[PDB]
């Protein structure tokens, strides 16, 4: 029984590393895409308050 | 007496019939399917260790 527990979990853990690998990659992708989408905005949002201080002034 | 030595010659025989030609595969054959465990204990704890 705990031969084939063994055998099974074995491979579930194979699966598990298979597919954390990937999860890790593509949560580290996602974290770094949200920054650089955050970074954008913000220079976005700058770059429309220096129109508005253009204009305004 | 005399049926003792002949059956104990006849054992001797089959004694070594199985040792050459039976017991080689069989012990083996426990053998392979060790080895296939101990290796498959192995693959178990390399994926533990991934």
């Amino acid at each position: 029984a705990e031969r084939e527990a063994m055998l099974a979990k074995t491979a579930a853990d194979n699966r598990k590393s298979a597919e954390q690998v990937a999860a890790a990659q593509a949560d580290y992708e996602k974290e770094m895409a949200e920054a650089r989408a955050q970074a954008s905005a913000l220079r976005d949002e700058a770059r429309a308050a220096g129109r508005s201080v253009v204009d305004e002034k | 007496m005399s049926i003792f030595i002949g059956q104990l010659i006849g054992f001797a025989v089959i004694a070594f019939i199985i040792v050459k030609w039976v017991v080689p595969p069989v012990r083996t054959l426990m053998r392979n399917q060790q080895e296939a465990v101990r290796a498959a204990l192995a693959e178990s704890a390399e994926a533990a260790k991934k």
